[PDB]
């Protein structure tokens, strides 16, 4: 029979709005005393109320930042991005958010340049290679980090030549010309953005000279893997070891014709010089440990090698799962392609995160992701490419009425920059408050004050 | 079945030496066996490392040994308008270590020489060179048969034809019972690998101090080859004899190619012409078939088996996923006319990284039953890593697939325990044969004798 | 080239001495020295290789020393078998240079020659040449001279001379000498004389003849 | 045995050409270097050259540098020595050696091949008796003179090799291209001229034997 705004004390509008948000007050002068002034708007209009003296607040969304989501300096990626809440006491709203992925995705690509001197007549194919993957790649994402190192062998007798003496700084000395010093594994530039000094510093480098046509690449791939801060990989980026080389290479127990019999600890040993300072007491990695580094480090090997050994490499990256060969040469497609593959496979979630939501204000979340299908109660989608967009609807509940009066929370995606900032407002009161009349004129007993129709 | 773990006997070199790199068992004109140990990063006299070897005589307490002493002075010699020199700075002596009759022969296979004339050269690299020894006697000779005294430029000129001067000659060696001295040289003829052989006889009586290049007329050396197959394949990095051809007035030699044909690695059967009667392909890519090989008659019908080993041999496992364990190959011989088969048993490895099949050695018949046994290496085997020696039984059917006896490793992490094995001599005299292991990483060798 | 002196050339010994040979390199050949032996009449055998290292074969009595530019060679107790001629060479450096050789020679008594002189055959007369041949036999030491005189005046060209080895019997020497000349003036001659001087006298031994006189 | 067979003596004409050969036995000629060393009497020995039979690489002394060419031939186990240019200076023996052991040393040798270069023609030597002068001693000796021969040997024995005591037959020397030798032979005056004392002369190149009976001198 009776409803929960009539039988609820209700002396004024303010705790006729309290106690429920289908209640309305009646500030008509006109009604008969018999009437009660906090009911349903229903009953109000039914029992003669002045539909212009009605109190009943509705809640309500505004969007003040609505820019749209960008396509391909600023890039939306969150739309709305401001939004302005309006709630009465212990009542909700709804409103709704879409995220998209226009930014491009990270990814890390580090170069092993063989610089051995039978890479002389490959030295033009591998710098252009370099600096095509580094200029390609830039365009396809923006996030692209590049850098690279270079090996030859370990630098010890029987594989370096260490005679004549002149023959140690100039390996090439019995041949009347002039390379580099041998060595093991340098790391030279560190993952960076600046892509045209990568392809500077890649257009530098020269050949050196040992004698053994196996080459120490493994060394070179092992901590190429494993030092991470010399490298730079990063966490949440995908890991690209571009690895270069014209001939066979050495793997473990061939260290013992140098007399290394050590076996490979899988650790880092590049320090403040750069060298793999290993090489000539450390002998190369076995296949499986190399695989249990890549694996655990998150980092994908391509062989990018010259057509003469590519069945060589195509049979040992059957024996490390998840590596692939291309091959090496003047033109550089084959291996791009590779890399614009690996890029293609990469997949993204939109994941919102909720930061300064007030004790009193609670959000409900309904997810409708590529599927097309709301997912209630959800607050994330994955498998999403570049391009993609999916939709969240948001309700926020108020409890009560807080003193506040005025609070801010943000919506923001898990790796997303962009946000959702919402204005809550709370309309505790009635627009006849205003209208207070100071006075009493009709009470006269110390009450004082009369608004929308009632005393004290 | 029984070697007691308990009982076992230690004997040290110095910190640093790696005393147990290599080890045989030398039995003097007396008839009282001993311990040879090669200890290929022994300091020398001045405090640079050259290598050395020590003989070991048996005593249940083990302990010290003396050094079997040889020259480690380098050499130098102008003659023909040349100057000859020889460098033993770093040249790992005792890197292998071999018994014959009343003579050791220690090699180091990282031995330097170099040739200059004018201001040319041969260039100075690792040639090899064995030193034989007769403890009884004091006599000392060499053998080095790689060394030339062609300059540089001629083996441009000849696209480094017969090249031998990367052999590390030694690296691997064997002698038979009549006295050929077989060496494996596997960086010989440009990183092919080459096998040389000499009468030991012969090699004391040509040798001389201080001449440097001299000659073994009855010496015989294997060949060089234009095939790629045998480019960087390593052949000679292990080495060993028996009788393979029925024909018993022969030796056959087996030797180790664990690089061969792109890293795929092959074990070859020759008679002592070097003409390959068989080959065996390894399996897998890296797996570095013919790091070991070991021949013995397992199953007691009179014919020397083959084993081969493959240290970095990776297991297939669940989901697609490869774990290197290792794998030894039981090949039978059979009768007639008829060249060795597929394998009778494969072994493989538990242990992750663990190299089992690293070192395989003949036991002899250990548990006198009638079949001779074996012992496979696993120097970083077992759960700690710490390595491991697994005896296996023979039986009419080749070998049983479960060890008949583990022996774990005494020494701490990084001993490289069971890299080294020798076994089927009786150094105590109780009728049962016994096994020397080495662990070069403690600077150690452990003696496990067998029981009735 | 490096320059090998060998001393002495020659030496008179007798069985069962120990004698030394002596071969002075130009420069140091740090024992890159051989020592060979040449048997009258035959080939040569190796002895030492290397300064001091016995050919396979050769008897413990040879033995070589030495050092820098200064070796020897030592038989100890000579057998009559070692009486022979020996050399050094060096192999230092290429060209490979010799010694000039020791003749080990048989010592004996001094022994004065006898000599014969024989005027020209009849048949050589007829043939229209004219030979005067002159032995001086079995004499000791080896080394000799002789003289020819037609008509007291010494006539030296045309003359051949030849010396046996070192008899095997007597140890001994022996020197056949022929002074030839033109028929036509062998008989304007009356006189042909041939003088022998030798250390076994101060004063020259003369045999002579007068052409046609019996 | 180690046993180094050189070919056989040679007689040739100045200008031309010779090639000397030297034929391993019980070893191969690939083994070791191979070396060939001239000697004459009076110059004594010179070393020539070697070769490396498993290369063919050569050394020359300077000296004879563009006469002297080594080959060897590992098929039929041979080492050769060619001299261009015959002159006088080359009539000498040669040989072929090898080392022991030692790479570098000279050890084992050839057993000489002799060479002589010469423009004579074969000619048969003159026999001449040679009696003594016209009072007697003791002992009488008598002479056989052989004159203007080529090419070396011959042969010469006394009573048909029956008189051997006594007797110096000297060297063959050379004047004017050919050959002269001489021989001797003392006996007793009892035996001679009461004996027959014959002098026998043979030159196989020629197919000549002469025999001289030693006669008295006449009034
Ligand atoms: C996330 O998405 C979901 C899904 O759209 C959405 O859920 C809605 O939430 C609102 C409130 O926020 C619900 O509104 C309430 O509805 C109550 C009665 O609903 C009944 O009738 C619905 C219509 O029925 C007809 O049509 C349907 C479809 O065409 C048909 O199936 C029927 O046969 C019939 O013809 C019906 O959809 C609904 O069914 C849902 O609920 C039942 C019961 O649990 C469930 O079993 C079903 O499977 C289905 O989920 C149901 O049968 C109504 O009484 C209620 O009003 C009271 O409360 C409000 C205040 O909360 C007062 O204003 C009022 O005075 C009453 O006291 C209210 O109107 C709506 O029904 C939901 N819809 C569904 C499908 O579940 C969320 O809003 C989304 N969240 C965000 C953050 O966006
Ligand atoms: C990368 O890995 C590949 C694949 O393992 C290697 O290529 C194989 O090489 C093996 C040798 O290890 C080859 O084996 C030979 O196979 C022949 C039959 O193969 C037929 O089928 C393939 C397709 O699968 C055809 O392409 C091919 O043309 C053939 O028609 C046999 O006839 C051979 O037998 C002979 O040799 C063996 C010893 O090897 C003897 O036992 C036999 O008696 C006989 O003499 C042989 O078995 C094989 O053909 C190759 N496979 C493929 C698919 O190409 C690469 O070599 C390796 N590359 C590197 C660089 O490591
Ligand atoms: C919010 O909920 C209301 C219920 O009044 C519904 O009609 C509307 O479609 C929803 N709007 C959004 C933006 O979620
Ligand atoms: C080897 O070195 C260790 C320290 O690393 C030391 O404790 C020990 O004494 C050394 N061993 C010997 C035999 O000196
Ligand atoms: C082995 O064969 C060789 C030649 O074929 C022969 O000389 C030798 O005597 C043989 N040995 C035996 C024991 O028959
Ligand atoms: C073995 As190289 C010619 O690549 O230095
Ligand atoms: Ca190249
Ligand atoms: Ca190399
Ligand atoms: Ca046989
Ligand atoms: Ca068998
Ligand atoms: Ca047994
Ligand atoms: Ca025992
Ligand atoms: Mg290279």
């Amino acid at each position: 029979g009776p409803n929960i705004c009539t039988t609820r004390g209700v002396s004024s509008c303010q705790q006729c709005l309290a106690v429920s948000p289908m209640c309305a007050w009646c500030s008509d002068e006109a009604l008969p005393l018999g009437s009660p002034r906090c009911d349903l708007k229903e009953n109000l209009l039914k029992d003669n109320c002045a539909p212009e003296s009605i109190e009943f607040p509705v809640s309500e969304a505004r969007v003040l930042e609505d820019r749209p989501l960008s396509d391909k300096s600023q890039v939306t990626q969150v739309s709305p991005q401001r939004i302005a809440l309006r709630l009465r006491p212990d009542d909700s709203k709804n409103f709704s958010i879409q995220v998209r992925q226009v930014e491009d995705y990270p990814v890390d690509i580090y170069y092993l340049m063989d610089l051995s001197y039978s890479m002389k007549d490959d030295l033009w194919s591998i710098q252009n290679l370099g600096t095509k993957l580094a200029t390609q790649m830039r365009k396809l994402t923006s996030n692209l980090r590049i850098g690279f190192g270079a090996f030859v062998d370990k630098p010890v007798s029987p594989y370096m030549y260490i005679s004549p003496p002149e023959a140690l700084e100039n390996p090439c000395y019995d041949m009347k010309t002039t390379c580099l010093p041998m060595f093991g594994y340098k790391h030279v530039l560190t993952l960076t953005d600046q892509v045209t000094r990568f392809n500077e510093e890649v257009k530098k480098q020269s050949v050196s000279r040992n004698r053994d046509a196996p080459e120490g690449g493994f060394d070179a791939i092992m901590q190429a893997t494993v030092c991470d801060e010399k490298i730079g990989w990063r966490n949440d980026a995908s890991h690209l070891l571009v690895f270069t080389t014209d001939a066979k290479t050495h793997i473990a127990l061939d260290g013992r014709l140098a007399g290394i019999v050590q076996p490979n600890d899988g650790q880092c040993h590049v320090g403040s010089d750069n060298h793999y300072s290993a090489s000539t007491t450390m002998d190369y990695p076995s296949l499986g440990l190399m695989t249990e580094k890549l694996s655990q480090k998150n980092i994908n090997l391509i062989f990018a090698v010259t057509e003469n050994v590519v069945n060589l490499y195509q049979n040992y990256s059957e024996l490390i799962p998840g590596t692939t060969v291309g091959v090496l040469s003047m033109d550089s497609s084959n291996v791009l392609q590779l890399i614009v593959d690996a890029y293609g496979k990469i997949r993204s979630k939109v994941e919102l995160e909720v930061r300064d939501l007030p004790e009193e204000l609670s959000l409900s979340f309904n997810a409708t992701c590529l599927n097309n299908e709301v997912i209630p109660g959800l607050k994330s989608c994955m498998g999403l490419k570049i391009g993609d967009t999916v939709s969240f609807s948001i309700e926020a509940k108020v409890r009560g009425c807080p003193q506040e009066k005025e609070k801010s929370f943000t919506i923001k995606p898990v790796g997303f920059k962009d946000s959702l900032i919402v204005q809550v407002t709370f309309d505790c009161d009635c627009a006849c408050q205003a209208q207070a009349e100071p006075n009493s004129h009709r009470c006269n007993n110390g009450n004082g004050t009369f608004e929308c129709g009632v005393c004290r | 079945l029984n070697l007691d773990p308990v009982q076992l006997t230690f004997y040290a070199g110095p910190n640093g030496s790696q005393f147990g790199f290599s080890l045989d068992f030398h039995k003097d004109s007396h008839g009282r066996v001993a311990i040879v140990v090669g200890a290929p990063r022994t300091l020398g006299p001045s405090q640079e490392e050259t290598g050395g070897v020590f003989l070991c005589p048996w005593r249940a307490e083990g302990g010290q040994c003396p050094s079997l002493l040889f020259d480690l002075r380098d050499e130098t010699r102008n003659v023909g308008s040349q100057t000859l020199q020889t460098f033993k700075a770093r040249q790992g002596l005792g890197a292998s270590v071999v018994s014959w009759s009343d003579v050791i022969v220690a090699c180091a296979p990282w031995q330097h020489w170099n040739v200059l004339e004018k201001t040319e050269e041969a260039e100075k690299t690792p040639v090899g060179s064995c030193f034989l020894a007769q403890p009884e006697s004091g006599r000392r000779a060499e053998y080095s048969p790689c060394r030339g005294n062609t300059l540089s430029r001629i083996y441009v000129e000849n696209d480094f034809s017969w090249d031998k001067r990367y052999c590390e000659a030694g690296f691997s060696s064997v002698v038979t019972q009549a006295g050929e001295l077989v060496l494996g040289a596997p960086g010989g003829y440009y990183f092919l690998g080459l096998l040389a052989q000499a009468p030991v006889a012969d090699i004391f009586s040509s040798y001389r101090p201080g001449i440097l290049l001299w000659h073994v007329s009855s010496q015989s050396l294997s060949f060089d080859s234009s095939n790629p197959e045998y480019f960087d394949g390593y052949w000679g990095y292990s080495v060993a004899v028996g009788e393979f051809d029925g024909d018993l007035n022969t030796t056959e030699y087996v030797v180790g190619a664990p690089t061969w044909s792109w890293t795929l690695g092959a074990v070859e059967i020759l008679d002592s012409y070097y003409q390959r009667l068989h080959r065996l392909r390894g399996e897998q890519m890296a797996s570095y078939f013919g790091h070991s090989v070991a021949v013995t008659d397992v199953n007691g019908d009179g014919r020397h088996d083959l084993l081969v080993g493959a240290p970095l041999y990776m297991e297939s496992r669940a989901d697609r996923k490869l774990a290197e364990v290792g794998r030894v190959y039981l090949f039978l011989q059979p009768r007639g006319p008829h060249a060795l088969g597929a394998p009778s048993l494969l072994l493989t490895g538990t242990q992750l990284y663990g190299r089992f099949g690293s070192a395989i050695a003949p036991l002899g018949d250990l548990d006198r039953d009638g079949y001779n046994d074996i012992a496979v290496a696993a120097p970083y085997g077992g759960p700690s890593g710490r390595g491991q020696v697994l005896v296996f039984l023979g039986q009419s059917e080749g070998l049983r697939s479960r060890p008949s006896q583990v022996l774990d490793s005494p020494f701490p992490t990084g001993s490289a325990f069971g890299f080294s094995l020798r076994g089927a001599v009786d150094i105590d005299d109780n009728g049962y044969p016994d096994l020397i292991v080495g662990a070069y990483g403690a600077n150690q060798v452990a003696v496990y004798r067998a029981q009735p | 080239d490096i320059l090998m002196t060998q001393s002495p050339s020659s030496m008179s010994v007798s069985l069962g001495d120990t004698v030394s040979i002596t071969c002075h390199a130009s420069q140091g050949i740090s024992s890159n020295i051989g020592w060979l032996q040449q048997k009258p009449g035959k080939s040569f055998m190796g002895l030492i290789y290397y300064g001091t290292n016995l050919v396979d074969g050769v008897p413990s009595r040879f033995s070589g020393s030495g050092s820098g530019a200064d070796y020897s060679l030592t038989i100890s107790s000579l057998d009559s078998e070692d009486f022979a001629d020996y050399y050094c060479v060096q192999y230092a450096q290429l060209p490979y240079t010799f010694g000039g050789g020791t003749k080990l020679e048989i010592k004996r008594a001094d022994a004065a020659p006898t000599v014969s002189i024989f005027p020209p055959s009849s048949e050589q007369l007829t043939s229209g040449g004219a030979s005067v041949v002159c032995f001086l036999n079995n004499f000791y030491p080896k080394d000799i001279n002789v003289k020819w005189k037609i008509d007291g005046s010494e006539r030296q060209n045309g003359v051949l001379n030849s010396w046996t080895d070192q008899d095997s019997k007597d140890s001994t020497y022996s020197m056949s000498s022929t002074l030839t000349l033109t028929k036509d003036e062998y008989e304007r001659h009356n006189s042909y004389t041939c003088e022998a001087t030798h250390k076994t006298s101060t004063s020259p031994i003369v045999k002579s003849f007068n052409r046609n006189e019996c | 045995e180690v046993q180094l067979q050189q070919s056989g003596a040679e007689l040739v004409k100045p200008g031309a050409s010779v090639k000397l050969s030297c034929t391993a036995s019980g070893f191969n000629i690939k083994d070791t270097y191979v070396h060939w060393v001239k000697q004459r009497p009076e110059q004594g020995l010179e070393w020539i050259g070697r070769i490396d039979p498993a290369n063919g690489y050569t050394k020359y002394d300077p000296k004879f540098q563009g006469k002297a060419t080594i080959t060897a031939d590992t098929s039929s186990n041979t080492a050769y020595l060619q001299l261009s240019s015959l002159t006088s200076e080359d009539t000498a023996v040669y040989y072929c050696v090898r080392p022991l052991y030692d790479y570098y040393a000279m050890d084992y040798w050839g057993q000489g091949t002799s060479v002589t270069v010469s423009s004579a023609k074969t000619t048969a030597p003159s026999v001449y008796p040679l009696a003594p002068v016209c009072t007697t001693g003791s002992s009488v000796t008598l002479g056989c003179l052989v004159k203007g021969y080529f090419p070396e040997p011959v042969t010469l024995t006394w009573n048909s090799g029956s008189l051997s005591s006594g007797v110096h037959t000297f060297p063959a020397v050379l004047q004017s291209d050919l050959y002269t030798l001489s021989s001797s032979v003392t006996v007793t005056s009892s035996t001679w001229p009461s004996q027959s004392i014959t002098c026998n002369v043979a030159h196989p190149a020629s197919s000549t034997k002469v025999d001289k009976k030693i006669e008295p001198r006449g009034p």
